[PDB]
């Protein structure tokens, strides 16, 4: 018995950033094969007034939720009030918020195409290789020298229109 | 505290031990029979390798601003091989 | 704000670092720690230009902006009296 | 791109052998070896399973030569000396040899290589002799308790074999616990079950306690040298509990009768010992306490 | 030894280094509205059930939104008069944390930071927490098989 609150960590985005992100996700899930298993949840299904949208991306047994926000009270003097994103990794009534970097790395484990264990040796042997990493967004920290070395040699695949990356949403 | 890694071209490199222990292979070679001798890898390689060692020790701990360790395309194949051996 | 160095004399070279606030002397003492020779016999250069012992590293024109772990600046050293500054280039890659 | 395992292995092979044997090896040999194994794995598709099988074979051949050297001795005890002697080297080798085989690991704690050594060793030499090695050890401890002084390394080596040779992942110390520990313990229970009721009748109760505290000192030390410590096991506490049960608890009634008496005679040095011994017995302390309040009632 | 692992990333890691620093926070309200109104809308939004509260670290591009639960938490003004105190147990990148702070009722200026929360970590779960660590740990390059 007292006011209860649920509290979130929210990174801010410039308005156009959301529109780009939204069009990319909707584009790749429905208009291409790549992101289809992802789910996009509109603003009206969502019980919170402040939720601009959500993208539920299953990773194995646990799922990632990317939440976009509306009419928020941070970052602007404008009438629409401006907005943000938050990200969570959810399994069986457990939650953790996740930062944009890790969000992308985590998405990437389960989704887009990369080098296989064969690729690094085959590159050495001249046997050539498939496939190549798309989604540069998937590699963050620093890198194994091997990975980066390979990276000097094989530039990432470069999809159009680009696949969704949350770091790109939160950049600047 | 320091250990020394040698190039075929006869160049000598001195680097901190904890920096070197980045290399798992080097972590093994140091066991038993300091200083260590590399046959297949040239000097322009071991230099660059020491550079990555430091780069890693520095930016792995604190992720705030992390810059693009630079690698030139011709050095790249030789470097990849060298990395595959050491790491 | 640390700066990162390769000290390169003849074939031998040393990977180390110090603060922008360090003085060339301090470094000559460190080099003494590694190669075991006292800080007289050593003469430290930036390019062809000699370094004053009592002057700070940032004041020799080494800044953390200039010297990065990913890409350190080269120093160079000189060793009965003295020998000319000699820095042995790294092997060249084939065509 | 010219060399794959057929050319290379003949260069690698002698070095495995020096390393298996403790024969001296120079730094450039070791480095060259590292280079060789790695080149073999990168360049040959069949290369790594091949390094594995050849490895397995060479390790068996030398373990077998080792066995040859141990099993020759007919005497039950004089065999053990040679076993221990072979073992110190072999075990140090298990730390040394697997390291150049790291790419072999990456290409496919327990290295497949260290695991392989200790396993090959378990099937080839140890399993046949193990009961015998253990028995000789029980005799050795028996000798030390009686004052015959000897080399610690033998007992330790046998125990080490029992700890480090264990096969199953689910319990690491299981077979060690179920044989060496069980036997060392049974040995304790019977040795002190025999000896204990005697010293009491000879030297009297008060002196019995002084003797008992001491035997506890003796045996806790002995467990520390001979018994598995490093892995932070439960063994020592069990040995200790077992002995306390033997030395103190069996006599718990007979001893305690003295307490009130010594409370009246004001013997403190004696009571310290009583409490010290009893303190280990779980319910041991309380009757001394009740005895004491009861004495406080009349002064 | 799951929680000491958790704590250590809270202690040495840069992400937690910046947030544990006792930074200084402001409340963002209807900024368009003048100061007196804002003082009033804020106190109400705390005392009344439904309003989201926004607090920013002033040094960052990052924000904290307390949403009404309807959409161990607290926003409490009873502790000390002329102030409001704030408690936010969270889980960030797999470490359970608690952000604590206070806000000056007049200034709408305040203070806040992260402290490590052992309780949540002792309590939460084994399989799920662990699964997060297992996953956070790996990176995609070279995992797929040929
Ligand atoms: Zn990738």
């Amino acid at each position: 018995m007292e006011n209860r609150w649920q509290v979130m960590i929210v990174w801010q985005v410039d308005r156009m950033r959301i529109n780009t992100w939204k069009r990319l996700v909707k584009h790749h899930m429905y208009i291409s094969r790549k992101a289809k298993d992802w789910f996009y949840r509109h603003h009206y299904e969502s019980t919170n007034p402040k939720i601009s949208s959500e993208v539920h991306i299953p990773l194995g047994d646990a799922k990632l939720v990317i939440t976009t926000y509306w009419g928020l009270h941070t970052g602007e003097r404008d009438w629409h009030l401006g907005q943000g994103v938050s990200i969570e990794w959810r399994k069986k009534r457990y939650s953790t918020q996740v930062d944009p970097d890790l969000a992308d790395q985590l998405i990437h484990l389960h989704y887009f195409d990369c080098f296989s264990e064969s690729a690094i040796r085959n590159t050495i042997l001249g046997r050539i290789v498939s496939p190549r990493c798309e989604y540069q967004a998937g590699h963050n920290k620093v890198g194994s020298l091997q990975y980066l070395a390979l990276a000097a040699l094989i530039k990432p695949k470069q999809i159009k229109p680009p696949l969704p990356s949350v770091r790109k949403l939160t950049e600047d | 505290m320091y250990v020394k890694l040698i190039s075929s071209d006869g160049h000598e490199f001195i680097v901190k031990r904890e920096h070197a222990l980045t290399s798992g292979t080097i972590k093994a070679m140091l066991s038993g029979p300091n200083e260590v001798n590399f046959r297949e890898i040239p000097s322009h390689v071991l230099s660059k390798v020491c550079m990555y060692f430091t780069y890693k020790v520095r930016y792995t701990n604190s992720s705030t601003e992390i810059p693009e360790f630079p690698i030139a395309p011709e050095i790249a194949l030789e470097l990849l091989m060298a990395a595959n051996f050491l790491d | 704000m640390d700066v990162f160095l390769m000290i390169r004399r003849h074939k031998t070279t040393i990977f180390t670092d110090a603060k922008e606030s360090s003085t060339v002397f301090e470094l000559k003492r460190i080099v003494e720690g590694i190669l075991k020779r006292p800080p007289d016999e050593q003469r430290l250069y930036k390019d062809d230009q000699l370094l004053d012992d009592g002057k700070t590293l940032g004041e020799c024109g080494f800044t953390s902006q200039t010297a990065r772990p990913q890409a350190p600046a080269t120093v160079g050293l000189a060793f009965d009296t003295f020998e000319a500054l000699c820095i042995e280039p790294f092997s060249s890659p084939p065509e | 791109a010219s060399l794959q395992f057929e050319d290379k292995w003949d260069f690698m092979r002698p070095i495995v052998l020096k390393l298996l044997r403790q024969e001296s090896v120079t730094k450039q040999q070791w480095f060259d070896l590292f280079s060789d194994v790695h080149a073999v794995c990168l360049w040959d598709d069949k290369g790594p399973a091949k390094i594995h099988q050849a490895l397995k074979e060479d390790i068996l051949e030398f373990i077998k030569q080792a066995q040859a050297r141990v099993l020759s001795h007919q005497d039950d005890t004089a065999l053990l000396k040679a076993y221990i002697v072979e073992w110190r080297k072999f075990f140090t080798q298990c730390d040394i040899l697997p390291k150049p085989f790291c790419q072999l690991e990456i290409t496919l704690e327990d290295s497949i290589v260290r695991k392989l050594m200790l396993d090959t060793w378990n099937e080839s030499i140890f399993s046949n002799i193990k009961n015998r090695l253990q028995d000789s050890a029980m005799k050795l401890v028996h000798a030390e308790r009686l004052g015959e002084a000897f080399d610690s390394q033998l007992v330790i080596g046998v125990r080490e074999s029992y700890v480090n040779l264990c096969s199953n992942p689910e319990d690491k110390l299981q077979i060690y616990r179920d044989n060496f520990e069980k036997a060392y313990l049974d040995s304790t229970e019977r040795f002190y079950r025999t000896q204990a009721p005697s010293y009491l009748q000879q030297n009297g109760v008060q002196n019995y306690m002084k003797y008992a505290d001491a035997k506890l000192k003796e045996e806790e030390k002995r467990a520390l040298r001979y018994l598995e410590t490093r892995r932070e096991c439960n063994s020592v506490e069990a040995l200790m509990e077992c002995c306390v049960n033997a030395l103190v608890t069996s006599f718990k009634e007979t001893i305690l009768a003295e307490c009130q008496g010594m409370i009246k005679r004001n013997e403190t040095e004696k009571l310290h010992l009583m409490f010290s011994l009893m303190d280990k017995v779980p319910n041991g302390i309380e009757p001394m306490l009740k005895d004491l309040e009861e004495h406080i009632i009349s002064a | 030894r799951v929680v000491p692992d958790q704590r250590s990333k809270f202690e040495n890691e840069e992400f937690f280094r910046k947030l544990s620093r006792e930074c200084e926070i402001k409340y963002t309200g209807f900024r368009d509205r003048p100061h007196e109104e804002r003082q009033a809308r804020f106190q109400n939004a705390c005392r009344d059930g439904r309003s989201e509260i926004a607090f920013v670290a002033t040094g960052t591009n990052l924000s904290l939104q307390f949403f009404p639960a309807s959409w161990r938490e607290y926003v409490d003004l009873e502790r000390e008069a002329g102030k409001v105190y704030l408690k936010a147990p969270m889980i960030l990148n797999g470490v359970c944390v608690i952000w604590k702070g206070w806000i000056d009722l007049q200034r709408l200026d305040g203070m806040g930071c992260l402290e490590f929360d052992e309780e949540r970590a002792q309590q939460e779960d084994a399989l799920a927490q662990q699964a997060f660590e297992e996953a956070r740990r790996r990176t995609r390059e070279f995992e797929d098989r040929d």
